[PDB]
RNA sequence: GCCGCCGUAGCUUAGCUGGUGGAGCGCCGGACUGUUAAUCCGGCGGUCCCCGGUUCGAAUCCGGGCGGCGGCGCCA
RNA sequence: CUCAGGCGGGUCAGGAAUCCGCCGUAGAGUGCAAGGGCAAAAGCCGGCCUGACUGGACCCGUAACAGAGGCGGGUCCAGC
RNA sequence: CGGCGGCCAUAGCGGGGGGGCCACACCCGGUCUCAUUUCGAACCCGGAAGUUAAGCCCCCCAGCGAUCCCGGUUGUACUGCCCUCCGAGAGGGGGCGGGAAGCCGGGGACGCCGCCGGCCACUAUC
């Protein structure tokens, strides 16, 4: 936009108030996700580790299973269908 | 946080100087249960723990005054030893709720041998709980037994002064236990599994 | 007069409510930190650990700089930090060789005192001293509640009220009791 | 310094912020507060803006001497307290262009279009107070005069006038 | 308006990996000389142009500024 | 294991390194721009150690959506 | 009054009181298991003679921070939709759909919630 990099004009979703400020509480991290199971996918800024592309954040797809200690999850970003690899710190249950 | 709206924000446990977040979330991720020893200067607390987000469950406790009750203790309830016995007394109850896998949970404090910690896992690998471990970490045995105070008792002793060491300070000035016999830790002891046999 | 009389007062008045209220003398640390090291071990650090009765722990330099700490790394003082019968057995000769009538304008405002005296220091033939004889020191005496421990180890460690905080009142009163005196104005 | 033909607009954006660009042009006012502490005073006349603009530092230099020098004369500075809160902040731009004809450009389109720092300005909205002068009621007379001698050197105009607070 | 390059003892010039500082010239105090010149010993001043920054420290390496040197200022 | 910086006591011409206590939610530091992350740490110190390992995938980026090579990365599982 | 949490400042700072503190701390021995380039300070083995004074629990106060509410400023600031609707522009207005901070005044707020223990107790509480 000058340059295309994933962390490019992203510096307001990466970034944490002041008072989110620290690392973040565990239970978030810890969180249990079915599949069928919609999740909204949200980089928590504190946890550097499980993250999406940036640019995907705000967004609700479908726990599909996992890898590892990730889950995998569909979204649709516009046409494509996508698969999004993210640890349970980043998801959240919807509803 | 401190007195305006600025970086950080502090948790409760904390604020108190407890337990570790980051450490108990590393120990949480595999989904096995906290087998949880913590310390106080005169108890020692084991508990079999999960995790919910209600905030945690206690399949069963087992403590130091429920040992002083009824399994022939009637020993010093900070001592490693007691500790020793705690394991024993979470050992049978692991038999009747049938969950013997948990990893330790020593909370923040280091991992050295000789401590408390090492201890009441010794007591429970002999229960016949089966939690990982790499044995490198058990107290000797002048410890288990007690049996290196009662060889220290008689070096000091308080109420007699002399030339000769009959040092002052504690040394176990109770009649019950002049030194430790470590006889009665193998009656206690002897309750061992679910049997008391 | 005054000065002497409200700090008194008070620590009486502590002793009432019983005796766990009242300060303790945590440490004395016994210092060069004015430096005769250069690039080398000082000789001066013998005669430091004859005199403490233990062993002494070098300090390393920091930076570049024009008069001490000239290369980083290289020792530039010595300290052994007392605790126990060993720190009082310091203190009776030490209070007596700083000059009696102990200031008031050396007191830290947490009833704490840091003494300066260079190439004094009784106990003959201890001090004399053939054939190495160069020395300076700066002793610091280190007071406290007693009940500070908890903040200290990693289990209860939160703030300490200002209500459990040691200050200038307790510490005059204390330091005179042990030996000497005290200067009182008015 | 051009004309202002761009100092009369807000429609025109921000470059203010002199730490993060590189150059930045020094002021012309450095007097801004003259005659005696506002506490000794009980009314307030202000002077107040009625339509948006940019104000230069040169027209705000100008703007105060004229006005300060009739005051300061005719009531001396052993009375009124006279204010233009104001600074300007916002950073104006220039695009190279000069006489030099023939073959020659000057110029250019782009190739650095980007502004060297002429000057500073101020930006007024509606109802701020360019001019806040303090008096008593004797010296009332003086302080409409010369608010209305502002006027003029403002970019635009007023439409909300010389403006009795009262001090309120 | 563009693009290179300087300023260093009163002057002119060497010099720099960032831990330094000179030469010739002028000048000053002695000394040859009758005096003096020439000559001959003894010297010293340098924020190494201003002003930011990095560094543990910048005369040195980057930003900016000022005055002085070259090269384009055109086929159009 | 907790810091820049500031305070009071110490040494000095001052000051440094060094010393003791108190304040101190992040101004420090993390090679290097900038921005983002972080304080019982990813910073500081110490020890040990060499996974900057082999094989073979999924997925994303590259190149949003939307074909696109080389390159990078997350994320598994097997082996050591 | 213990232990483990959830929420994560409504539980930041500060201060007063009481203890119904075996349990919790100080405290005392540190030979030994063990922690320090120096010291039982740290870390850990050992004890209770002494202290409630902290801490800790409990009760309560808001001056400072922050959290929520009402009202006032304010349906104001600002804004999507439409306009042969206005203004020389700059900009505004109507309808139509929405609506912030900072501040005053008067207030809630110096926590809430889940599991398990333990003198006593078998109940609910420090």
């Amino acid at each position: 936009q000058k340059a295309h990099s994933f962390r490019r004009k992203t510096r307001k979703k990466l970034s944490k108030h002041p008072r989110r400020r620290g690392l973040p509480p565990l239970t978030r991290f810890l969180q249990e996700f079915e599949v069928g199971q919609r999740v909204h996918i949200v980089i928590e800024p504190s946890y550097h580790k499980g993250m999406p592309d940036p640019r995907f954040h705000g967004r609700t797809g479908t726990v599909v299973g996992k890898r590892g200690e990730a889950y995998i999850v569909e979204i649709k970003d516009g046409s494509k269908v996508k698969t999004l690899f993210i640890h349970p710190v980043h998801l959240r249950p919807q509803k | 946080m401190a007195h305006g709206p600025r970086y950080r924000v502090p948790f409760r446990r904390r604020r108190e100087g407890k337990t570790n977040y980051r450490k108990r979330l590393k120990l949480l991720k595999s989904g096995k249960p906290r087998l949880v020893v913590r310390k106080s200067l005169n108890h020692h607390i084991a508990q079999i723990i999960v995790y919910d987000p209600k905030g945690d469950r206690t399949l069963v406790s087992a403590h130091t005054r429920e040992l002083i009750r009824d399994f022939g203790w009637k020993g010093h309830c900070g001592n490693t030893p007691s500790a020793y016995l705690l394991g024993l007394l979470i050992g049978y109850k692991a038999k009747q709720a049938g969950i013997e896998e948990a990893i330790l949970d020593i909370g923040l404090h280091p991992p050295v041998r000789g401590s408390s910690v090492f201890a009441v896992l010794k007591g429970a690998v002999d229960a016949g709980l089966n939690v990982p471990h790499s044995p490198e970490i058990f107290p000797d045995e002048y410890r288990i037994r007690g049996e290196h105070i009662a060889e220290y008792a008689k070096m000091l002793k308080e109420q007699d002064e002399e030339k000769f060491r009959r040092q002052f300070g504690g040394y176990l000035v109770k009649g019950l236990d002049p030194e430790k016999l470590p006889e009665h830790f193998e009656e206690v002891k002897a309750r061992i599994i679910e049997k008391f046999e | 007069m005054a000065v002497e009389i409200p700090n008194k007062e008070q620590i009486l008045a502590d002793w009432e409510a019983h005796p766990m209220r009242r300060p303790r003398i945590e440490k004395v640390t016994i210092n060069i930190g004015v430096g005769e090291s250069g690039e080398r071990l000082t000789k001066a650090e013998i005669m430091l650990q004859q005199l403490t009765g233990q062993k002494p722990i070098r300090r390393k330099a920091k930076k570049t700089n024009r008069d001490f700490g000239i290369r980083r790394g290289e020792p530039i003082a010595v300290k052994v930090t007392l605790r126990g019968p060993k720190a009082y057995e310091l203190l009776k000769r030490l209070l007596a060789a700083v000059d009696n009538r102990l200031k008031a304008s050396s007191f830290d405002e947490h009833g704490n005192v840091c003494f300066g005296i260079e190439e004094h220091i009784n106990i003959p033939g201890v001090e004399y001293d053939p054939e190495i004889g160069i020395f300076g020191m700066d002793v610091c005496v280190t007071l406290e509640r007693p009940g500070f421990r908890v903040a200290r180890r990693k289990r209860k460690r939160a703030k300490i009220p200002t209500r459990h905080k040691l200050t200038k009142e307790e510490g005059m009163v204390y330091m005179m009791e042990e030996f000497g005196v005290e200067i009182v104005e008015g | 310094l051009r004309p202002a033909k761009i100092d009369r607009y807000v429609d025109k954006p921000a470059y203010t912020r002199r730490e993060y660009i590189r150059g930045a042009p020094g002021p012309k006012i450095t007097i801004f507060d003259m005659g005696n502490p506002a506490g000794d005073f009980e009314f307030e006349v202000s002077l107040h803006t009625a339509e948006p603009v940019q104000i230069r530092q040169n027209a705000l230099e100008a703007a105060r001497q004229q006005v300060n020098r009739y005051l300061q004369k005719n009531v001396g500075r052993s009375n009124y307290h006279f204010k233009i809160r104001v600074y300007p902040f916002q950073v104006l731009r220039e695009n190279p262009m000069a006489t030099g004809r023939k073959a020659d450009r000057y110029g250019n389109g782009m190739r650095r279009p980007f502004g060297k720092p002429i000057g500073l300005a101020a930006r007024l909205k509606k109802d701020q107070k360019i001019l806040s002068i303090r008096v008593n009621r004797q010296h009332l007379k003086f302080a409409i005069e010369g608010a209305r001698r502002a006027a003029m050197k403002f970019p635009c105009k007023c439409y909300y006038r010389i403006y009795d607070k009262e001090g309120n």
